[PDB]
């Protein structure tokens, strides 16, 4: 990546920072919830507007 | 309940009126009194030292910027390039520094130094009280390095609220100090050990090693105070040099303009930081500062022409922060080479300049660290109680024209003292010191129709 | 009319050449006359300071800018508190200045001070006589306070063109110097007082009080030139000095590259305001530069949006304006502090160092106020007329090979057997001992074999 | 092939430790032997001067650019009144480094100037040996002026690769250096010539033509040496000079910084042109970089919808430019007026103020022309071999305490050479080298408790 940077085959020597670690994500949880089963019965019967 | 402000004429101090005089004969301001007093001032010599991820900052490894910035790798190229030129160039200001703080030879420097003058400065062997009292005066946040990732993540206080664990969030890097704090003490204390001093000519070869108390009195006969009067008063010198030593430790305090200029000089990094770190949750028109979260909602042939307006902004950022730095780096190097060019003259030699140092003649003067720079203190001699007495250009034999004399480094003035039986005496120009006229602090002259015409008794030349 | 141009080359001008010579003696450039002139120089000290009200700077108080205005609300607190540190900045400097200014103590100054000099440069007792040239000859814009507003509102000229009331449409403030312009010339005619002592010593805190042309003859023996001289020329000198003061009167003119850098800053002020002035006026593909114009001309859902437009060009003019205003106000606080170091050098005391004040070594230098600034003046001594002359290393008995002597700020020259003379001028004396001093023997010493006064043996 | 590398503590470079002694008496730290060694920099004074067409940048003459920059007209002029103004700030600083270059008078110069000094700086008679392997050493591109324009064409090679044929596409003009290089290099022979008088109470009115070694043994008198010494070791000091001067030829390599520093300030310039060259291609998201491309293609609604925004790209990096060039000619002014100081301070005469020069007191210096300015070398005097002596403050002949002398420019310190056989000796204070003593070396001062007190033998003078 550095010689990328630089666009050369030989860096100048240096001490160079390069891009940092992801840090290693792991699998979700939730606090997701609570509720009842929404109702939509007015769309189910009579004339609409 | 206050009242009132009042308006108020700005006050115009006037300095104390001389009459001029015409003839051979002129009145002398001379002060009869002085005081010791001391100055400060903090120079900044360097710029923390940092670098960002250029990718992290942006796009955090969602997987639209991985191709969407790829056509912009080059303008983070040129980002870290310049950004890193500014790190190097700060170093090289460090170790440019260090070369000329150094010193071929030091005494070594043990408890009790300086006599009867009080040296608190002195380590506590270290670094010095003075100087860790500026540490822990400063508001600045608690300290990089270690414990690293460890002080961000939860084994720490719920209370640590430090940009530095944020750091590990916005991809920021601080780079360590070059020069080591131990390293730093070191040449503090190298400069103390070339102390006593700057006089016996120039001082470039041969270290004359004396005592402290002796090198002030060289300094003190440098500005024209004669000799006999300093060893009567060596008791009253060493205790009015150290009430002024002892104002420092009301020193800290805001009304000091150098302790307040340290205190915004970390205020002004610690503002660059966090300038970055409040833009990370501006978004540009953009549905979401979160690129995971507009990808989550959107359709990706539209996902990213909201990713690309998020991109520009924040590319645009980037780009004026490192203009900013830059040109403070610059600056910093200048006002570095200031505080060079103060450490090899007005603390390795006393000066006659006046202008730098404090303002009270120049008598030795002292460096401390400080944050990102340094601290100097200057002793000074503050003049009082002036008066004027009457005084001639010269004194010359009245038999003979073409012997003639003047003084050396001081005055010629009448007499107003009961033990010299001679009309005229001289005195130290910096203080108010009357005494015989003797070879030792005259010099023969050629002659001038201003000098008086002495038809009596002249030890110098006795003939 | 006139032909065609010339090509010309750019004269060289060619050093006066001096041989380097074999053995014991050697040629000496000496000058055989001299002339005063005069040099200047500009050190500007601040910036113009300047605020802006960051509401007005952008609409006129139209509800939809009231309301569009809050979401960028926080961008003019940051306009306005970088500005506000810049403009105390500029004040701070402006109290350092005068520390070093003041002095201690000072001689009272009358009319007809200086003696035979005509020292023109004196209060008319008020500012001096050449501050009263400049403030003429400087362009600059009628000045506010007071009367102030009612200067910029109808009843007043109707050819008022000036940015100085055209503020008022604008917003902007021009702030008022930290100081008045009555106390800054009492701190010049101090500096005028603190002169007399110069020398003897370092002068911190003696004050001789001795008339102006007897601190000159001290100057005059303190860069080599001998009292035997000074003596015998004492009113050729006053004739000369005061030649050189009276060129001081054609100092007013576009040659004078100090007085054409007055002006230049005088336009950097106004140019810096001028520019924010015409973008009141520069649509940005806006439908109008007017808020009026496009809130009567587009339907509402419209209106926002070309009013957005119309801010955003607005706001980063004011942001470009602020970075630019940094820059500049620090050049002037570097420029400031190097006033104040020829201050503590160049005006309070004779210096030896050369490369500073005017090129012609040192002697005395004054300063005035100027706009923006200060404006210094320097005496500089002139060499002319040089002639080469023989001379040697030092001198010794020939019978006493350990009496060796060595001229004392001056040279032992031959005589058109030896003779002395001052460094500063060729004129040729006797030698005796207040000239010279002993020293070491060296193999170029000459070998005397005749008469030497000092010593007699 | 190499192993890893090797973690390391940073060594810290203690002073030599003097021992603080009490008392009438103490230790005198004083070397033993010398070198001379040398120092150099670099600063540069100037900046290229250039100019830019406003409408050749934008476009190469076509018809739509034309009309669309009409509305422009006023930016083209804020640029070209912008970089004209900093173009003459350039050649102003050069006039006034001229004015206080050039001297009243000087030496003529023929080849074996300096004596037994080699001076092979100097000129090849021309330039210098220095200048002209300065000037191989740099890579920088020819100019044009004379003329080169046919090495843009057909007429010239095939294989030039110039960026500077290259300013006849974008526009770019690069301006003509202010002076001739042969006149600038009469200005630094002049400044060889410019030596002795190098002082002797200013030298501001006189030219003592001298010798060259001759004037040196005076600065050598200037830093303490006895000049009893200098005269016995002529040879070996003309010896150790030369050595310093043929390392010369080895300072042409990047391990040193003022060279390394040249080459960075032509490539500052050379990244200026690249950037508006690399700039000429970059499309904006328009449908192309070229206009000509863009009117073929389209319809003219769109055509110039592709064109504007093309235009607006191509301004703003004119807009960019500017800026950095008014930036790096203040810069530039600055570090000029830095330049002419030393001039007359540490080449025009001997220094005693330290930091500035070289790191060794200050003995005659040198500088030659640079590319974009000055490159400056220091000589110095290294001291080496520190031995400890025993000294003494001052003598007061005690048989008759009124009779007190002390040293001048140089030390009292007990006798330890078999030649002398007084108690005491006195010694430079730059180098040891103990000496009988005769009142040439000392002054009457006054009496002091700790001045030794001789109660027999004391010639200076003996009564």
């Amino acid at each position: 990546q550095l010689h990328c940077s630089y666009e050369s085959f030989d860096v100048e020597s240096g001490v160079y920072s390069v891009s940092s670690f992801e840090a290693k994500p792991s699998g979700s949880v939730v606090e997701q919830a609570e509720g009842v089963e929404c109702d939509f019965s007015p769309l189910l019967s009579g004339t609409p507007p | 309940v206050p009242g009132e402000m009042r308006l108020a004429s700005i006050a115009f101090n006037h300095p104390i009126q001389v009459d001029q005089l015409n003839s051979s004969y002129f009145k002398l301001s001379i002060p009869t009194n002085f005081s010791f007093g001391v100055t400060q001032e903090y120079i900044q010599t360097t710029i923390q030292k940092v670098t960002v991820d250029c990718k992290q900052y942006v796009c955090n490894g969602f997987q639209k910027c991985e191709q969407l910035l790829r056509e912009y790798g080059q303008f983070c190229s040129k980002i870290n390039q310049a950004l890193h030129g500014a790190n190097l160039r700060q170093d090289d200001s460090v170790r440019n520094l260090f070369a000329s703080v150094k010193s071929s030879q030091s005494s070594p420097i043990i408890p009790g130094f300086g006599g009867d003058f009080n040296l608190t400065l002195l380590e506590p062997v270290a670094r010095s009280a003075i100087e860790d009292l500026l540490f822990d005066k400063v508001t600045i946040a608690d300290p990089g390095y270690m414990q690293g990732y460890d002080d961000c993540m939860q084994q720490g206080p719920a209370s640590a609220r430090d940009l530095i664990c944020a750091q590990y969030v916005a991809g920021y890097k601080v780079l360590p100090p070059l020069m080591d704090v131990n390293m730093e003490a070191a040449y503090t204390s190298s400069l103390l050990g070339s102390i006593a001093g700057v006089g016996w000519t120039a001082g470039l070869s041969s270290f004359a090693a004396i005592p402290f108390a002796q090198s002030i009195f060289y300094r003190l006969n440098g500005v024209g105070i004669t000799q006999q009067v300093l060893s009567e008063n060596q008791k009253l010198i060493a205790n009015k040099f150290n009430q002024a030593l002892g104002a420092m430790q009301t020193g800290f305090t805001t009304t000091n303009e150098a302790f307040h200029k340290v205190q915004d000089a970390v205020n002004n990094n610690a503002q660059a930081l966090s300038k970055l770190a409040s833009e990370l949750s501006n978004t540009f028109g953009a549905i979401s500062a979160s690129i995971g979260d507009i990808i989550q909602r959107l359709d990706p042939p539209e996902q990213d022409a909201q990713i690309d307006r998020l991109i520009n902004g924040r590319l645009t950022t980037l780009n004026a922060f490192v203009a900013q730095q830059l040109v403070r780096s610059e600056s910093a190097a200048l006002s570095a080479q200031l505080a060079k060019d103060k450490v090899n003259e007005c603390v390795k030699a006393q000066s006659k300049r006046s202008g730098f140092c404090g303002q009270g003649t120049h008598i030795v003067s002292f460096v401390v660290n400080a944050p990102n720079g340094l601290y100097f203190m200057h002793v000074g001699y503050y003049p009082s109680n002036h008066i004027e007495v009457v005084s001639a250009y010269g004194l010359c034999d009245a038999a003979n024209p073409t012997n003639c004399i003047a003084p050396v480094n001081g005055y010629f003035i009448k007499t107003n003292n009961t033990r010299i039986v001679d009309e005229w005496s001289y005195t130290g120009s910096s203080f108010y010191a009357p005494e015989p006229i003797t070879s030792l602090n005259t010099k023969y002259v050629a002659p001038q129709v201003t000098y008086q015409n002495i038809s009596t008794n002249l030890p110098p030349p006795l003939l």
